[PDB]
């Protein structure tokens, strides 16, 4: 207990094992120690730490925050195996500035501690309003197609696609920096939705299943052919990705033969509990020299975000869809509803990164939620809404209970 | 430091911080105004300044 051993790192990047003192204080030790790092670069043939003006010389954390000059080393939370940095750190004593007459004074200070607006944001801003007006336009002319389902939705349609997909086009190909290139995916995004329901919108009759499927097939590709080509915003392509092919698949057979939705739906439940095992494996296969494994290793963690939230959206579409309050055995859903959401609230604590921790948790949570709210606008009565707010109030509050007690 | 006559840093030492009156020199204004013919907004503005 004597002494602990740790890397001390220096100048440009050398990192030195040290064998240092556990019980004197560590603004004994900085003096000495720089001497040694210095020695060393010397004998490497590199060129030694020096001093810039006024400053001192201080021993940090990796993370540059500075140890307690008087405290020992043992009284601060460094063990054998460590790290820590030794750095120059400049002086700050310098004059203090003052205005007195207040109109000028507030005008000077205001103008340093915030960001005006500026050519390169209102760009950004113009691409935002169009992508936003597009989708309300796709909206209204996929309403009218509900009391009239004419060539009029498509024709009109198809056009608007064509000309916001040939505007992206020149985008792209000029774009010359990621200012440009934000611009040009906010524009490319929004030609999807236009050519989705405009490809739907073409089989005559009533809208339903046989329509349905053009839809989300042209989406499945679009989307897949988008990324192929761009190599950019993986997450919210292959979100869409997952959940056009999926539905697809339980578009084509509702539309050939389905017995009852609770089938589809049971087996849409099944595929993604299988998909969701396998998870890892597929973002694992889907994704100088140094640099090879940067890429991959973040290329990997945007496949698997956007999987595992893709996934949280048909469970929770479909769980919602499964249970209900007046069909046959009403407890049978509702229990396995609760079976369903312990497994995810229990392994969403083997994921490491934040969002998809955070994004697994929060996906059980909606889940309990929205059935609750199920179970009380149908089937409604003083003592249901009653116990319903009840178990909906406490439900998350004993969830932050039991982590901040 | 040095004490042969032109360093004037030599047997001064340093205490802390505090206020200082620094190298400028004003000028009085010309053809000041009488106290009842002075205007108030450039009146209390020339005076804090």
């Amino acid at each position: 207990p004597q002494a602990v051993v740790v890397g001390v790192m220096a100048g440009e990047g050398v990192q030195i094992g040290v064998l240092l003192d556990a019980n004197a204080p560590v603004s004994v030790m900085t003096d000495p120690l720089l001497k040694v790092v210095n020695s060393r670069l010397r004998e490497l043939g590199e060129a030694p730490l020096e001093a810039t003006g006024r400053g001192r010389w201080a021993l940090c954390l990796v993370d540059g925050a500075p140890l307690r000059a008087t405290q020992s080393l043992t009284e601060q939370d460094v063990y054998d195996g460590d790290r820590l940095w030794i750095r120059f750190i400049a002086d700050t004593e310098r004059r203090s500035q003052v205005i007195e007459h207040i109109s000028t004074a507030v005008a000077s200070d205001l103008s340093k501690r915030f960001a005006r607006i500026d050519p390169i944001v209102a760009v950004q801003v113009g691409a935002s309003m169009v992508a936003t007006g597009v989708v309300l336009a796709t909206g209204v002319l996929g309403w009218w197609r509900w009391h009239h389902n004419t060539w009029l939705t498509t024709i009109y349609t198809a056009v608007i696609g064509v000309l916001v997909l040939a505007v992206a086009m020149l985008l792209l190909m000029r774009a010359k920096t990621d200012a440009d290139r934000r611009v040009a995916d906010i524009m490319l995004m929004s030609a999807i939705m236009p050519v989705t329901v405009a490809a739907a919108a073409a089989p005559p009759g009533p809208v339903g299943s046989p329509q349905a499927v053009l839809g989300f097939g042209v989406l499945t590709v679009a989307a897949a052919l988008a990324l192929r080509f761009t190599g950019r915003r993986l997450g919210i392509y292959t979100t869409i990705v997952i959940i056009g092919a999926l539905t697809m698949l339980a578009a084509l057979a509702r539309m050939v033969a389905a017995t009852s939705a609770v089938t589809l739906l049971s087996s849409l439940l099944l595929i993604c509990v299988v998909a969701y095992h396998a998870a890892p494996a597929l973002s694992r296969r889907l994704a100088s020299s140094v640099r090879d494994v940067l890429l991959q290793a973040e290329r990997a963690r945007s496949f698997l975000s956007g999987l595992l939230t893709g996934l949280g959206v048909m469970v929770v579409v479909c769980m919602t869809s499964l249970c209900d309050p007046h069909t046959g055995q009403r407890w049978l859903p509702l229990i396995l509803a609760g079976f369903t959401s312990g497994f995810l609230l229990l392994r969403g604590r083997s994921y490491v990164d934040r969002w998809q921790s955070i994004t697994l948790a929060g996906t059980a949570v909606i889940i309990a939620a929205a059935v609750c709210v199920r179970y009380a606008l149908e089937l409604s009565s003083p003592l249901a809404v009653s116990i319903v707010a009840a178990i909906l109030v406490l439900l998350p509050a004993a969830g932050m209970a039991a982590a901040a007690h | 430091r040095k004490p042969d006559g032109k360093d004037l840093n030599f047997g001064v030492v340093r205490v802390g911080v505090g206020m200082t009156r620094p190298e400028v020199t004003w000028g009085e204004p010309q053809n000041m105004p009488t106290d009842i013919e002075l205007e108030p907004v450039t009146g209390k503005a020339l005076q804090e300044f």
